[PDB]
């Protein structure tokens, strides 16, 4: 699991 | 430059068009050409602009993630030697990588920073300029690293000081820039503890003012506030 | 060209590291430098050439069809006037996608498949010289969109009458030939009942020749064959 | 559902 930046 | 010819809102009408086709590239060179018209931009054109390069860029760092790993691999004790190549091809698409963030960051200081005023438009320029010098450091190896690391963690800083004051805690821009700004902390500047914390008191103040928005609202905040709840998890 | 100064064997193995990090561009760029190094290709590096293009104009192939379909509803009845933008940035697109298959057709004559004298590589050269004049005609609109479409259908013809010859029909250069062949028929040369034909009787000269077959050569062949399978599925 | 070419 890659942690989320501000992607859609 | 090559887009001095067309139309401002031809461009637009285009980059639109690009995106329903997934050609990013074309996307973010028609924003590129809107941008050096020299008029500011409305709230969907800078989303135009963002989702253009954030594309092409997040392309270019998965490529490099995949790339750097494989020239990782060959400096493990017992690997063959290979030659340069692994080298070189990682260097190629690096630097292709870094031209792009150049880019961005020259559009942002000239001169679409300067003439930002309102903090739904400021906001987001910094958090756009932090995230592509974030970009630069997650390749960065060298004596301009620190540098680097600094330059996002200004331009970061000054977007939370002007979103704590002037928007509200659900705001989606102050959302996004907190998000990035925790990653920021946990993966760039050695930081997990600031990470986890601005995470966690992002997604609390949100939460407190989730009640004041109507229905529409409400989803565009809570989807963000899931991906710091990711983090979160990913975390502890 | 740029990739003059590079030795053959660089550009084969950046081409696989490229193929690793799904940068399907400089795979083609880096196989393009490797044909014109005049050196006849191994199976390995024929496979290279082909998937590196075939991704690279499938995605332009992918965006053309989005912005036909955004241009067919422009013009029809009701439709509000919105200037020349989408015509012209279809217009961009198409012309990128043919100088793509140019290339790749170039470099089929010069010289690939005049060097190419075993069966493998000749029906292979063949089919790719049908795919892509296939792609050609999938935009052909003018005086020339005959012409276009029989030049596929000679190259498919000539790999399929050697492909017969020399091959068995289980041989998955020969499979994908037919299965390119018969959408050719359907949806190029307005022939579904050819289209179906060739299928169905390849598919079945295969399954005949099975019994002959490893376990690890069965696979290759059954999964083409479930390809042949889907269309005749959709087609009946 | 379209078509099958040769593809991976
Ligand atoms: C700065 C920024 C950009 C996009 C968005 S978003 O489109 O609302 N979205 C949910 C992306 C994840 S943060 C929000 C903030
Ligand atoms: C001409 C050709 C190219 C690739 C292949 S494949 O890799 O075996 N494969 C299953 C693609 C679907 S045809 C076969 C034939
Ligand atoms: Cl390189
Ligand atoms: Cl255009
Ligand atoms: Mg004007
Ligand atoms: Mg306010
Ligand atoms: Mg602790
Ligand atoms: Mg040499
Ligand atoms: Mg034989
Ligand atoms: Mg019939």
């Amino acid at each position: 699991r890659r942690r989320k930046s501000c992607q859609a | 430059g090559a887009m001095g010819s067309m139309e401002r809102a031809s461009l637009i009408q285009k980059a639109k068009l690009a995106e329903q086709a997934e050609r990013y590239e074309d996307m973010a060179a028609f924003m590129k050409g809107a941008v050096e018209k020299g008029e500011e931009l409305s709230n969907e054109e800078r989303n135009l602009l963002s989702v253009a390069y954030k594309n092409v860029v997040g392309g270019q760092r998965a490529a490099w993630r995949v790339l750097s790993s494989i020239e990782q691999k060959s400096n493990e004790e017992g690997s063959e030697e290979k030659g340069p190549e692994v080298r070189e091809y990682r260097e190629k698409v690096e630097t292709e990588l870094q031209g792009v963030c150049d880019t961005v960051l020259g559009l942002l200081d000239s001169h679409l920073i300067k003439e930002a005023g309102d903090a739904e438009s400021r906001v987001f320029y910094l958090k756009m300029k932090g995230d592509y010098y974030r970009y630069l450091a997650e390749v960065a190896t060298g004596d301009d690293k620190k540098r680097i690391i600094d330059s996002a963690r200004s331009a970061y800083q000054e977007a939370m000081d002007i979103s704590k004051k002037e928007m509200p805690p659900t705001n989606p821009i102050r959302l996004g820039l907190a998000l990035n700004f925790s990653v920021f902390h946990y993966e760039i500047a050695n930081s997990p503890e600031e990470a986890i914390s601005l995470a966690k008191t992002t997604f609390d103040e949100a939460m407190a003012d989730l009640h004041t928005l109507s229905e529409d609202s409400y989803k565009d905040s809570t989807l963000i506030m899931q991906l710091l709840r990711d983090n979160l998890t990913l975390w502890t």
